[PDB]
């Protein structure tokens, strides 16, 4: 994350932390739907051009407390995967297209006030918060290339297709959105390579409960002025997270 | 001469992608299992190895190429219209088929009724430091 302010304690229950066994080594956020199905990227598991094809034995998963690093008592629970399950037509080659992967935890994990699920939108609820100018937040590791010790968080305004579109040469999809500041709104702020920054997420005024409308996918750099952070489309995703789930 | 519905109506013979890979079959081993957990339109006839557009991609006709996740190219047809770019949240078809619930506890687990509302906040009625600029955006 880069030009974030400080996380609160449990502000994000459903953040979700991949690490690599051998080395212990972080990859990249997630997002916790359930007490046994992690959402995240594609490109986190899988990216050829870099000879990156993660599977099941080769990672880990840490939840809850971040550990407030005070070297008082660490509580980030740590999980196993049962299964991946990669979009079979997530567009690696080209544009990254449908860029989300499904998790299952070996062992369901117990809600606590640091461990609990998001929301993935209905119908309504995409419709009404899906808009230019509303604005979602990230939580990832702040960016000085790395990871420092407190959480950063970042809200960041969906922005019109037509200017996500004309500031790249990318083909951007339906299944993607942008979000963030065009120059000369002031506020600046991105995820970032490595941040781990996972659910871009948004608080319904309906009914006061945070949903995940999108995945950190792709950018160009970071915090650039005329650039934006991609994010999968979750929604338009939904009835594929259904099918691999209801049919597991 | 054009092809319209970004190709969902094409029933020709073309069985090579535009990087020049040959269509595997719909029916094979490798294509059934990438296709599990897809939504098809059944209106649209997997014939032998012709790209097809049964999901309605806007990209248009494709086919799978090999068994990997990934492993699918797009055919080269000559479309009227390029497919117009809906807004990030237009056009977002309906889910329900019916807080409401959407997926089967058997397999998904517990948690989905109560998602989203956090513990140390929700629960006890307290703001974090940044919520009200997000809630602050949402009025126009
Ligand atoms: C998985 C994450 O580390 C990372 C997210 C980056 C988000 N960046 C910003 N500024 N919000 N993903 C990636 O780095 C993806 C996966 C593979 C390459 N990639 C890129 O962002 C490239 N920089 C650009 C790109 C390459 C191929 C296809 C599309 C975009
Ligand atoms: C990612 O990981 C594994 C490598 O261990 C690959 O899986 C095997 O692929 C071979 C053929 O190349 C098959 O004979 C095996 O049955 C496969 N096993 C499994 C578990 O899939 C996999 O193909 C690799 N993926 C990519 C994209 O390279
Ligand atoms: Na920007
Ligand atoms: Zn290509
Ligand atoms: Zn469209």
């Amino acid at each position: 994350i880069v030009e974030g302010s400080d996380a609160e304690i449990g502000m994000s229950p459903w953040q979700v932390m991949l690490f690599r066994k051998s080395p212990q080594e972080l990859l990249c956020g997630a997002s916790l739907i359930s007490d046994r199905w992690v959402l995240t990227a594609a490109h986190c598991l899988l990216y050829p051009p870099w000879d990156k094809n993660f599977t099941e034995n080769d990672l880990l998963v840490r939840i809850g407390k971040h550990s407030r690093t005070r070297y008082e008592r660490n509580i980030e629970k740590i999980s196993m995967l049962e299964k991946i399950y990669i979009h079979p037509r997530y567009n690696w080659r080209e544009n990254l297209d449908r860029d989300i992967a499904l998790m299952k935890l070996k062992k369901p994990v117990a809600f606590s006030d640091y461990i609990h699920p998001v929301c993935l939108p209905d119908r309504e609820t995409a419709a009404s918060l899906l808009q230019a100018g509303y604005k979602g937040r990230v939580t990832g590791w702040g960016n000085l290339k790395g990871q420092p010790s407190v959480l950063q968080v970042v809200n960041l305004p969906i922005v019109e297709r037509p200017v996500c579109k004309d500031s790249t040469r990318i083909r951007i999809t339906d299944n993607m959105f942008c979000a963030g500041y065009k120059p000369d709104e002031g506020k600046r702020g991105d995820a970032c390579e490595g941040d781990a920054g996972g659910p871009f997420v948004m608080k319904s005024p309906f009914n006061n409960r945070w949903y995940q409308m999108g995945i950190v996918s792709w950018g160009e750099g970071c915090d650039r002025d005329g650039k934006y952070g991609f994010y999968t489309h979750v929604f338009r995703l939904k009835k594929w997270i259904q099918k691999v789930i209801d049919q597991f | 001469q054009c092809v319209p519905d970004r190709g969902q109506q094409y029933q020709g013979r073309l069985a090579v992608t535009t990087h020049g890979l040959p269509c595997l079959a719909w029916a094979s081993a490798q294509a059934k299992a990438l296709s599990k957990h897809q939504d098809f339109n059944s209106a649209v006839q997997l014939v032998e190895n012709f790209c097809r557009n049964p999901d309605g991609d806007e990209e248009g006709v494709w086919c799978y190429v090999a068994g990997k996740p990934g492993d699918f190219g797009y055919c080269d047809l000559n479309y009227c219209e390029e497919a117009v770019e809906e807004e990030t949240g237009d056009g977002l078809d309906e889910d329900s088929d019916r807080y409401q619930t959407f997926f089967n506890p058997r397999t998904f687990g517990s948690g989905e009724a109560d998602c989203g509302l956090r513990p140390l906040f929700e629960k006890k009625s307290l703001e974090d430091k940044t919520e009200r600029e997000l809630l602050e955006s949402y009025i126009d």
